[PDB]
């Protein structure tokens, strides 16, 4: 379903990983979520639907400004 | 109780407001309320258990988390009552509501770190406990990158609708509480949260104080929606699975129903509806 990814982005890397999928930003989970319309949010970007987990994860590393997620 | 428009609220009146969220963040309490919605913000999803968002009780739920936080406000100042926020005209940075004497303004460009007013991370008065990331700090970005408000005309288009809810009962419904919500169509609720930027737009959004006057604004518009629509009850009305029904309680009170807070004022008035 979700495509799995792996690169750098802004000095931060993100990933995708399958098993089960789950995003992390230098090995630490992105908590996110899909909506009905296939639309992806995260912890960081809750009310500003994007279209993949991959554009969650990008929109994280510019919110974040260089900061590590901690756990939920 | 009176809610006010926070435009209208006196110099004497901030400062005692802003005094109570301080002394209310002293205590712990106010990240009480952080915590528990954040817990609905993970928990609540379009397909399972949905509850404070994307979904019908989101007004409701969101109407007793308000009168849960004024009546924990009071026991500190009960001379206060929650102001609400009408961005649809107070739309620009540069509004009241903004100034060191009230919310204090955005954030500074390097880290978005909000550097006056009382909830300032210099003050020591406002730490950012309740967090997804490590930052300590409040953080805004009022209207980044040019960013906009709903306008009048945005938000009359929403009242206008006088259907309450839709199956599904969430991000994908018509009518006006998905609307309102701002999950199809112009977008109201979900926009300002995006708007105001910083913690705001996470998942711990009511870290920042606007947070409960913008919500204030958004229980007014439901009371105001009311008011154009006395005929449109709260649906769903009994047995739908996952979803508070008209007659069910809500989490975490679990002993209030929609039903016990579509009239506002049993617990407070309005300056003006
Ligand atoms: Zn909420
Ligand atoms: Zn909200």
């Amino acid at each position: 379903g979700p495509q799995p990814f792996d690169e750098v982005y802004q000095g931060r890397r993100i990933e995708g990983r399958a098993t089960g999928y789950g995003v992390f930003i230098d090995g630490m989970e992105l908590h996110v979520m899909q909506n009905v319309d296939g639309s992806w949010i995260s912890v960081v970007s809750h009310y500003d639907p994007v279209a993949t987990p991959r554009a969650a994860a990008r929109a994280a590393v510019v919110e974040l400004q260089g900061a590590p997620l901690v756990p939920f | 109780t009176v809610r006010k428009n926070q435009a209208t609220l006196t110099a004497d009146e901030k400062r005692r407001f802003v005094d109570a969220l301080v002394a209310l963040k002293r205590s712990g309490r106010y990240d009480e309320f952080v915590t528990t919605h954040n817990a609905f913000i993970m928990g609540d999803t379009d397909s399972g258990e949905r509850t404070g968002h994307r979904s019908p009780s989101f007004l409701p739920w969101h109407r007793r988390f308000l009168i849960e936080f004024e009546q924990a406000l009071q026991a500190v100042d009960p001379s206060v009552a929650l102001p609400y926020w009408d961005w649809s005209t107070d739309r620009t940075a540069r509004a009241s509501l903004w100034a060191p004497d009230f919310l204090g303004g955005s954030g500074r460009s390097l880290d978005g770190r909000v550097m006056d007013g009382p909830f300032a991370a210099s003050t020591g008065n406002w730490p950012v406990n309740v967090r997804v990331d490590s930052r300590t700090y409040l953080r805004r970005t009022l209207g980044g990158g040019g960013r906009e408000l709903p306008t009048r005309a945005e938000v009359d288009s929403v009242l206008a609708m006088s259907t309450y809810d839709m199956a599904p009962w969430n991000s994908a419904s018509d009518g006006f509480r998905n609307h309102l919500e701002g999950w199809r169509g112009v977008n109201l609720h979900n926009r300002v949260h995006v708007w105001v930027g910083g913690q705001m737009a996470t998942g711990v959004s009511p870290n920042d104080p606007v947070f409960w006057l913008h919500h204030a604004y958004i229980d007014r518009l439901w009371a105001q929606w009311q008011s154009r629509h006395p005929g449109s009850g709260y649906v769903p009305t009994g047995g739908t699975p996952n979803v508070v029904d008209l007659n069910e309680t809500m989490k975490p009170w679990n002993d209030v129903r929609p039903a016990d807070l579509l009239d506002h004022t049993a617990h407070y008035t309005f300056d003006t509806v």
